[PDB]
DNA sequence: CTAGTACCTCTTAAGCCTCAATAAAGC
DNA sequence: GCTTTATTGAGGCTTAAGCAGTGGGTTCCAGGTACTAG
């Protein structure tokens, strides 16, 4: 099963999660105390392959300029623990709510 | 922050390039695997593809962003179910709803809203929405089990049944007031003398004069049933005679 | 949409059609020559019948009563209600006058339907007279409108 | 008259140098902008 | 027309143009189920209410 | 008279011209304004001068003149 | 056994219109159909044993007239008319 | 067969004029928003869907709500479809083009008028097709609308024509949606072309040679598909629902992923898609055959029949069930020659007459007969095998073992054998003349066999070599009259 | 209203009865279709005269079927309210809402709300009745009102009218 | 429900027309019925227009190992006016 | 584990557009 | 005197048409694939 991360919309194998993480928000998710699962969800819709994030428009408007090169989900279910929220003060929750 | 996320020509540039529909997902993940494979041989000279992406609502069509068509065609040279030819470009104005995450039709869950199972043995029972998750991951729902008779359960397969409360009780691994409560994922989840009908309510399909109209409330003369019934104004249709 | 303002429907022209094609002014009656030519039919029924057959307002109704139960009586009960309305407040009983007041009526040369309300409905004033037809407002001199109101009004018969 | 003609026309051609036959008979009734073996005679 | 080879072009340009058929024709009769204006059907019979009388 | 530009990278956006008269093949792209000539036979058509510029552009990049 | 078009034609030529009649709407297909005579469109609600007749796409009561045509008529006018092709059928002559 | 009020009249013309969508709007009883042709459990069909109730009845055992009727007498009822997106008639798609080009693109107006003496010239031409053939020819050769047009009396004098001035696109037909070209080449949206057809003034295509009355440009524009009832898509049993209602459901389908997607965001990439798709599935399920364009594939290893398939030819509807259909009354067999017939008798086999019978009316003259053939029963020859009663009901003989015990009464109907001196009509298939088909009066006799005169061989064309005729038996007074005389 | 015009009635009559006294036969069935009758396309028929005059034309017989279809064009008196019109008529029935009026072969309602100040219902009187200041109305009484709007049925006509115009109510 | 003119007499217990029975018109010649959901019946009536005695009859398994039946019928058939030489 | 269930797959006749000369009007 | 016109027509490509009727024997109930209920 593939699952995409609810902060980067970063999509992987629940193993590679299990035994990796989130390689772009490790940090992330350590700080706030909460394992990889609880800030995963495996409902996504659409799939992107970033190449050049710095240089891609895309990964601006996704908010993942600043991550690696992958699979990223365009729409990710689900929110994150309010501990990975609160010390994110600029949050954007990825499943449509504030593109009003 | 989203105000300066505005598409520009000499920023974006995204072209559409038809496919095979059904294979949008393997075409996709089949050329960032090329254009990986691509980077690690070529070295230096390296493809100008910035993104390759594909909505499922949208099927049988993928985007590439690059900034000349010619890097397009060659990176999707050889690559099956994929029609170069058939390419068009993606104006800049409409780049941002193409990007626009899709509306749910999926109204939002409220607690004790009535809704249907899509996936589960209970396909096609109404359930009602008791709790929602703090992730909104899972979401449990209260359906009718014929509600569970525990009698039943007592004389047939009384391992596998326990009593929590004076109504609780939990039946091969939880059944509240003859309900089953059960965790699902949310993607499973007019003027006097005019004549007048009914098309909505109680009295729908019913046919009439109408004698008084006020506050929005129309009283008419039933032939059926030769009384006065009053009705919403909205609910009443205006029948030519 | 059909009013009092001439805007007939799309079959009550001024012009009819006859039998033989030709075309002719349409003509009304008034209460009286109704009546004269129900009772016209009637008799002319009975005649019918017999000859197939061969091989003061207590009176004149028990006449009628019996005449349309022998002939056309029980098909229907709406033709009693209608003659029995018809004869109890009516105007004329002479078919000289009702003649008279239609020879009168021709020569003014007005739409048959006002000419035939005028000799059936009842007036006394040239503004009732007005209001009760708006429409034939500005086509009968007042003169000429209380001269006709009072020929009509002498010519009532006294029951 | 039309439906007799129709037959009578008809019936013949089913019970049969210069084109004759069945393809003179349909070459008349087309139009024939081209002919096959046109001909002209002069006396 | 529509009887002929073409079928549904001829419709077409009906529809297009709102021709309208008098139905005098042998293949409006046919496909309307109705004695066509043929021989027998091409004039109809009456009944004499004078003649009759006379003849009984 | 309808071909694919290198320079600007937009298609259908080239047209050439064969004056046959004079023997010269003329081609002009309507949006980045780049026109080439080059020398054209009878037989000569559209595609051979696209080719021909082509050709020419790849001879001036490599600097091998 | 099918009544050919060459049959067709051959009993027009004998003027035998009587019998081509029964033979396409009696020995064949025989339906009766309702038709306004404003819209002229078999669209009619007619509740016989009600003895309704209304037709909605025009505001007509009593104005219903019953036609006897072969089922295959009736098949062909539906078709035109899915093709927005409406054969109004109307008892007189304009 | 059922007692009607409604006065009993032929038709006598017949008005080809478009159906409008506001009358389809009208006369469309029942709305259809349901792809699905069954309801859960495929019990009950599905509610303002594929073959709904009020449409028509589905199945026998249930009567159509709206006519409460079953099968014998139910015309069947259309259904409306939004079809929010304006689809072009692929019949028409000339005759739309056609018209764009007469008109000009903004102002909705004829691009020439009474001034020009050859489009007066056209005008004056009465044939609907000529003058509108003449009006197109005029157009195309014009290429700019012009405001004001020079005065024929005085050129230097020009009368403003309330025209603006935008230049004509000369308008290509490829594919499904036209594309106009200006030179840049731009596809011509479907919402502008309406538009610009109910701009147009009555004279204008009253000249064109649309009436007013029954038809109108803008109708040509289809904005709602109906839907054919029942019984023009039966359910073949093996329910087994025909390709056109496949179709349908397909058509139905992509209205309503439109309207989704048109509802949830619209980024007008996707959209032109959605919408060609809708054009290209109306256009199969008006006409599958489509020159130069691709032919829709049904679920099956079959292409999708469609309503100008069905229309086509011999097997279409006007060649194979209305100019030519099949007949009830009638036998088809082997021909022998039998010298011992008359020239106008004809020998039917025993078995063909028991088979074939006339419905004659009871009449005090035969009374006395009918009843004795009544008696005789199907089963042997001279009898009869139904009684039609003053009612209209026919009772059969055979499967009522009191037969015996019916006694006639004036007014009825029996189905008697065909005796000898009866005339009916014999035809070898191969109607090459007049004379392939002609009455014979029958002679029955005992063989599986035709016989006829040795002469009739000749106009019928025989030979005795396996020929095989056709015997077509009367069914009225009417008919025999005819057959006889004529 | 009382307009005197030409009709034509079509009639499907049977082959067995052409006896010498079909005629009779139909005009008896015409009597019976005539009499009546009550069609909003012609209004409400109300009397057939000239019945020795009528006149039958030539029958028209099937192409199939042996019945003869005559169409009878006859002279007849019919009426037909039109809106705007007064006409007078009787007391039939007292409710709640008003009184209905018959007046020849039609029926009159008249709306409460259209009704003068000083006219109230009572129902003090058997039947219950309407008191004015200067009126007095009861079953039995002739009643002038203006007829305000028409209503056609499959088989009658129905009047609504007002009476707030002088020298209207009881005469 | 399903119930056709086929006279089911002549099958017997197994349902099928053993050697030597006389079959004509709509008679059937195999019964089979196709539960439902209780069954209906899916028999093979014989030919209308041709009739004769059952020559044979045979059971075996189709590839799949469902039940098979094969029944052919003679008849003879004498010269007469209309056949063809 | 195992098996439902749906789902994506040869000879012409006219119409029209596209071609190469040609006499008049602009200028 | 030179330049630009509406006209003329001439062929390529295209969309159409393709005896009538009748009898019978064979084959289709479509392939794989993913997702999910017992
Ligand atoms: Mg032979
Ligand atoms: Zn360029
Ligand atoms: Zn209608
Ligand atoms: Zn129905
Ligand atoms: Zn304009």
């Amino acid at each position: 099963s593939e699952r995409a991360c609810m902060l980067c919309g970063i999509v992987q194998t629940t193993n590679e999660f299990n035994r990796d993480g989130c390689p772009n928000c490790q940090g992330i998710f350590e700080e706030a105390g909460v394992s990889t699962m609880e800030c995963t969800s495996p409902s996504f819709e659409g799939l992107v392959g970033m190449c050049k994030p710095t240089k891609s428009w895309v990964a601006k408007w996704l908010s993942v300029d600043h991550s690696i090169a992958g699979m990223y989900a365009i729409k990710v279910d689900g929110r994150l623990p309010a501990e990975v929220v609160e010390l994110l003060p600029h949050y954007k929750p990825r499943d449509g709510s504030q593109v009003e | 922050p989203q105000r300066f996320l505005l598409p520009s020509v000499d920023t974006a540039t995204i072209w559409g390039v038809r496919c095979r529909p059904g294979k949008e997902k393997e075409l996709i993940r089949k050329l960032l695997k090329k254009k990986f494979n691509l980077d690690r041989a070529m070295g230096k000279k390296k493809l100008k593809i910035l993104s390759i992406f594909q909505r499922d609502n949208y099927t049988g069509r993928i985007y590439i962003e690059a900034p000349k068509q010619s890097v397009i065609e060659k990176f999707c040279n050889g690559v099956p179910d994929i029609y170069i030819s058939q390419k068009l470009l993606i104006p800049v104005q409409e780049l941002p709803l193409l990007l626009k995450p899709n509306k749910s039709d999926d109204v939002a869950l409220e607690e004790g809203s009535y809704v249907r199972i899509k996936r589960g043995i209970y396909k096609g029972d109404l359930a009602m929405v008791d709790q929602i998750s703090e992730n909104n991951l899972e979401v449990m729902l209260k359906i009718v089990p014929q509600l569970f008779n525990p009698t039943m359960a007592l004389r047939l397969d009384q391992a596998n049944l326990y009593k929590r409360d004076d109504r609780h009780f939990t039946y091969k691994n939880d059944y509240i007031d003859g309900y089953l409560y059960k965790s699902f994922r949310i993607q499973h989840v007019f003027e006097p003398g005019d004549h007048v009908t009914v098309i909505n309510g109680e009295h729908q399909g019913d046919a009439g004069l109408v004698l008084m109209v006020e506050q929005g409330q129309v009283t008419f003369m039933s032939t059926q049933t030769s009384r006065e019934v009053t009705i919403t104004a909205n609910n009443l249709s205006k029948s030519i005679d | 949409e059909n009013a009092a303002t001439l805007q007939l429907g799309q079959e009550f022209q001024l012009k009819q059609i006859n039998h033989q094609g030709e075309e002719e002014e349409l003509i009304a009656l008034n209460l009286s020559e109704a009546r004269l030519v129900i009772k016209e039919a009637l008799v002319e029924r009975r005649r019918a019948f017999k000859r197939s057959q061969k091989k003061t307002r207590e009176k004149e109704l028990e006449s009628i009563d019996v005449l349309l139960e022998q002939t056309t009586g029980g098909n229907n009960k709406d033709l009693k209600n209608t003659m029995q309305y018809l004869t109890n407040f009516s105007r004329f009983r002479d078919q000289e006058t009702v003649g008279a007041v239609i020879q009168l009526l021709k020569s003014t040369g007005l739409h048959p339907f006002e000419v035939a309300q005028l000799g059936s409905l009842a007036c006394d004033t040239a503004d009732e007279a007005k209001t009760l037809i708006p429409s034939l407002n500005n086509k009968i001199s007042d003169d000429e409108l209380e001269r006709i109101l009072k020929e009509l009004s002498n010519l009532e018969t006294l029951y | 008259v039309g439906v007799l003609a129709a037959q009578s026309i008809g019936e013949p051609a089913t019970q049969m140098k210069v084109t004759s036959g069945v393809p003179r008979l349909k070459e008349i009734l087309n139009v024939a902008k081209n002919m096959k073996t046109p001909s002209l005679t002069v006396y | 027309r529509c009887s002929f080879e073409e079928t549904v072009e001829i419709l077409f340009e009906a529809g297009a143009s709102a021709e309208l058929d008098d139905c005098r024709g042998v293949s409006e009769n046919v496909i309307l189920g109705q004695m066509a204006p043929i021989g027998t059907g091409a004039f109809d019979v009456m009944i004499d209410e004078e003649s009759l009388v006379k003849y009984m | 008279t309808k071909f694919n530009c290198l320079f600007c990278n937009h298609e259908k956006s080239v047209s050439c011209t064969l004056d046959k008269k004079n023997s010269i093949g003329t081609l002009s792209c309507k949006i980045c304004g780049q026109s080439f000539q080059t020398r054209i036979n009878s037989l000569s058509q559209p595609v051979d001068v696209y080719s021909d510029w082509f050709d020419a552009v790849e001879e001036v990049n490599s600097g091998r003149g | 056994l099918r009544f050919g078009e060459m049959e067709r034609d051959c009993m027009i030529a004998h003027g035998a219109a009587s019998f081509l009649k029964e033979r396409l709407m009696e020995a064949s297909d025989a339906f009766r159909v309702h038709i306004c005579g404003i819209c002229g469109l078999m669209t009619v609600i007619a509740k016989l044993n009600h003895n309704q007749f209304e037709c909605k796409g025009c505001d007509n009561k009593i104005d219903i007239y019953q036609i006897h045509i072969p089922y295959a008529a009736k098949l062909l006018f539906q078709e035109l008319m899915a093709m927005n092709i409406t054969p109004r059928l109307y008892t007189d002559r304009s | 067969q059922q007692y009607s009020s409604a006065p009993l009249r032929t038709v006598k013309e017949v008005q080809f004029g478009l159906f409008s969508p506001e009358e389809v709007r009208a006369i469309s009883v029942a709305k259809i928003r349901f792809p699905e042709t069954m309801d859960e459990t495929q019990t009950r069909a599905k509610i303002g869907g594929l073959n709904d109730p009020r449409l028509g009845s589905i199945d026998r055992n249930l009567k159509c709500q709206t006519c409460q009727e079953g099968m014998n007498e139910c015309p069947g009822h259309f259904g409306h479809i939004d079809l929010a997106k304006p689809v072009f008639h692929v019949g028409f798609i000339a005759k739309i083009k056609k018209v764009c080009e007469c008109v000009c693109m903004h102002c909705g107006k004829l691009l020439l008028d009474e001034h020009n003496e050859l489009m007066r010239q056209a005008l004056a031409i009465k044939d609907s097709k000529k003058r509108f053939a003449a009006i197109w020819t005029l157009c195309k050769t014009k290429m700019v609308c012009e405001t004001d047009v020079p005065s024929e009396d005085d050129p230097t004098q020009l009368v403003s024509r309330g025209g603006c001035g935008n230049t004509q696109p000369t308008i290509r037909k490829d594919g499904l949606k036209l594309v106009g070209s200006w030179p840049e080449l731009r596809v011509l949206s479907t919402e502008e072309i309406l538009n610009i057809f109910k701009h147009i003034s009555v004279k204008d295509f009253t000249s064109l040679g649309f009436n007013e009355v029954f038809s109108r440009p803008e109708w040509m524009i289809l904005t709602c598909l109906p839907v054919p009832p029942p019984p023009v898509r039966p359910s073949i049993s093996f329910r087994g629902e025909d390709d056109l209602t496949f179709k349908l459901a397909d058509i139905l389908k992509a209205n309503i992923s439109l309207e989704t997607l048109e509802h949830n965001g619209a980024p007008h990439h996707a959209i032109e898609e959605a919408e060609s798709l809708l054009q290209f599935h109306v256009a199969t399920y008006m006409d599958n055959d489509i020159a130069g364009q691709p032919q829709a594939l049904q679920k099956s290893g079959r292409p999708v029949k469609s309503i100008r398939a069905r229309l086509k030819g011999k097997e279409g509807r006007i060649r194979g069930n209305l100019m030519g259909k099949r007949v009830d009354f009638s036998a088809r067999t082997v021909i022998s020659g039998d010298p011992n017939l008359e020239l106008d008798q004809v020998g039917v086999p025993k078995s063909i007459a028991k088979t074939l019978t006339y419905p004659e009316v009871v009449t005090p003259y035969n009374i006395d007969r009918l009843t004795q053939l009544v008696r005789n029963g199907p089963n042997e020859h001279p009898g009869a095998k139904y009684v039609i009663r003053d009612s209209g009901d026919r009772i059969d003989l055979r499967y009522s073992k009191r037969a015996g015990d019916i006694q006639l009464q004036y007014g009825w109907k029996v189905e008697r054998h065909i005796m000898d001196n009866d005339p009916v009509l014999f035809n070898r298939q191969p109607s090459l003349h007049k004379m392939s088909m002609m009455a014979h009066r029958v002679k029955v006799i005992p063989y599986s066999t035709f016989r006829l005169n040795l002469s009739v061989t000749s106009p019928y064309n025989a030979d005795f070599d396996g020929d095989e005729m056709n015997l077509h038996v009367p069914q009225s007074e009417e008919t025999r009259a005819e057959l006889s005389q004529l | 209203m009382f307009f005197i015009k030409d009709l034509s009635l079509n009639i499907t009559l049977h082959p067995s009865f052409f006896g010498p006294r079909m005629k009779q036969y139909l005009k008896t069935k015409l009597l019976e279709e005539v009499e009546g009758s009550c069609t909003g396309k012609f209004g409400y028929i109300l009397c057939v005269l000239d019945y020795d005059n009528i006149d039958i034309q030539r029958g028209r017989i099937l192409p199939t079927d042996g019945s003869a279809e005559f169409n009878v064009k006859y002279r007849a008196v019919v009426f037909k309210p039109f809106k705007g019109e007064v006409v007078d008529g009787t007391v039939v029935s007292c409710s709640q809402h008003g009184f209905e009026v018959q007046v020849g072969p039609m029926k009159v309602f008249v709306t409460k709300h259209l009704m003068p100040q000083d006219l109230t219902f009572n129902a003090g009187s058997n039947p219950p009745s309407y008191q004015s200041s200067e009126d007095v109305i009861t079953i039995k009484s002739r009643i002038r009102v203006k007829i305000e709007g028409c209503i056609s049925q499959v088989s009658s006509i129905h009047a609504i009218g007002s009476i707030k115009e002088d020298y209207l109510g009881a005469i | 429900l399903r119930m056709k003119h086929g006279t089911y007499d002549k099958l017997d217990d197994d349902g099928l027309i053993a050697p030597g029975v006389r079959v004509s018109g709509e008679d059937v010649i195999i019964g089979k019925t196709t539960p439902i959901s209780s069954k209906r019946d899916a028999s093979t009536p014989l030919r209308s227009t041709e009739n004769g005695i059952v020559d044979q009859v045979l059971v075996t398994t189709n590839q799949d190992g469902l039940k098979f039946v094969k029944v052919r019928v003679r008849t003879t058939k004498i010269p007469q006016i209309g056949d063809k030489f």
